[PDB]
């Protein structure tokens, strides 16, 4: 009946409006993360190249550069949201999470879990494994002070060899704003590259002990910010799309109200007219 | 459960139940996709549109349109395929498999060209 | 401005020529999954080389089919249009 039809318009015509607001929004807050990535970048690329001339002097025999000799047992970290609406991000991180916990199980390791973000925290709570910590309320805004406790959790993790036998990450690479993507990576044990060709205080060994832990937590601090930027562009894109779903609804939702009216209309016409010549 | 049996008729209960959640959950589905519902919703959905997809049959007078052959089923092979597929154990294929197919041996066959 | 989904004939292929109906006769379910498959991949945020390939295709099938007004085709000259899009030779 029409009272119902003009309801859901009055509704409909309420969430076009927050979803149009947000896909404003979400488009600010992708700018706001791609000036936070490209401020963290140049951090990371000097720790690079120090990190390489310190291993360039160094044994090159830290405990992240060495593999075990039975693995059994790999840390892996998922980030997700703390939020909803995001469309597939969430979607796309969990199906590679277990994309790759297939992939450890099929090497023969078993994998442990932590996890950032209360969306993930909520779906390894419905289906029944374990979480061995979690971190939660800063996905939307990553700051280093975060990344710190995560790398000190995950180094005393594999360090302890309870302990582990390897790192991996879970997270979206923000490409550009139209492409992105879910991607998994071996944090530890690293792998060495040779490649075609100073001073040290008090000695390179020593400096490249105390190095190793400060380079995983710039790492995870840039996988962080790619997270968070790619977040808000999947923010973006999803609430575009529910925009544009609540538009054609308006449409369908007033095509079927006219229906209504002139049938009504023509109804209340028959009825009177009816009785009017029935006398 | 009288004239049918109860291994039928909790089947028929249990699709109906599956289609109905869907049906209330399509004025969400229709705004913000599948991606916002509870886990509790989304594994039902994600077995809803495969069990509404598998309600398709190719039939012997379609044949002379589409050019496929026509498929006829049997009572206890409808129940099994239904009953396998409310407790989960098609839940791994895509959609696009169950149109059109028939019985389980079609169904497997079909997945395995995918 | 033909709606490929919602267009049907229920008469069918007793009527089109052997040589129609061998050629084309794959179209029309090809464009249907190519319309699904470009009202998902609009806000797809990465997509495949085979839906890629597929939906490329499809955007090329799309462009074929269109004409100008008051332009008839003969029957051997609308097999030869439609050889050259589902054959693979707009590509």
């Amino acid at each position: 009946t029409l009272r119902e039809l003009r309801g859901r318009i009055r509704s409909a015509g309420s969430i076009k409006k927050i979803t149009k607001a947000q896909e404003l929004i979400a488009t600010s807050r992708i700018a706001k993360a791609q000036a936070r990535v490209e401020a963290a970048r140049p951090y990371a690329a000097e720790i690079t190249n120090m990190l390489t001339e310190l291993a360039g002097a160094s044994a090159l025999d830290h405990p992240l550069l060495v593999e075990r000799k039975q693995p059994k047992r790999a840390g892996v970290l998922v980030v997700s949201s703390d939020r909803g609406l995001c469309g597939a991000y969430n979607a796309n991180v969990l199906r590679r999470a277990e994309e790759l916990f297939s992939l450890l199980r099929d090497e023969g390791k078993d994998p442990v879990l932590y996890v950032v973000g209360r969306k993930a925290l909520g779906y390894f709570s419905f289906r029944q494994r374990t979480v061995v910590e979690s971190w939660t309320g800063f996905s939307e805004r990553p700051t280093y002070e975060n990344a710190r406790e995560i790398a000190d959790t995950l180094v005393n993790a594999f360090m302890a060899g309870l302990g582990v036998d390897e790192l991996h990450i879970v997270f979206t690479e923000f490409r550009s704003m139209l492409s992105q993507t879910a991607v998994a990576r071996r944090a530890a044990p690293m792998e060495v590259e040779y490649v075609g060709e100073y001073s040290f205080e008090p000695d390179p060994e020593t400096l490249f002990d105390a190095l190793l832990p400060r380079y995983i937590a710039t790492r995870v601090y840039a996988a962080l910010l790619e997270a968070a930027a790619s977040e808000s562009a999947s923010r973006r894109r999803a609430m575009k799309s529910a925009t544009d779903n609540a538009d054609d609804l308006i449409k369908a939702l007033t095509l079927a109200a006219n229906r209504e009216r002139q049938a009504q209309i023509t109804q209340e016409i028959s009825e009177i007219v009816g009785g009017a010549n029935a006398l | 459960p009288a004239i049918v049996g109860d291994e039928h008729y909790r089947v028929a209960q249990e699709v109906i139940r599956i289609l109905q959640r869907y049906k209330d959950l399509q004025d969400i589905i229709a705004i913000l996709g599948i991606d916002e519902l509870s886990e509790e919703d989304k594994q039902l959905v994600n077995r809803a549109r495969r069990i509404e997809r598998f309600l398709s049959q190719n039939m012997m007078a379609a044949e002379q349109f589409t050019g496929q052959p026509g498929s006829t089923v049997p009572l206890k092979e409808t129940i099994e395929a239904f009953d396998k597929l409310t407790k989960g154990e098609f839940d791994h294929l895509p959609e696009q498999a169950f149109f059109l197919i028939g019985g389980l041996d079609d169904l497997a066959k079909k997945a395995e060209s995918l | 401005a033909i709606n490929v989904g919602v267009s049907v004939s229920r008469v069918g292929g007793a009527a089109q020529i052997k040589a129609m109906k061998e050629v084309a006769g794959s179209l029309r379910l090809d464009l249907s999954q190519y319309r699904e498959l470009e009202a998902f991949a609009a806000f797809a945020s990465d997509l495949d080389a085979a839906s890629k390939a597929q939906l490329d295709r499809g955007a090329r099938l799309v462009e074929l089919l269109k004409q100008p007004q008051y332009s008839p085709l003969a029957v051997e000259e609308q097999v030869v249009a439609i050889f050259l899009g589902t054959q693979g030779h707009l590509d």
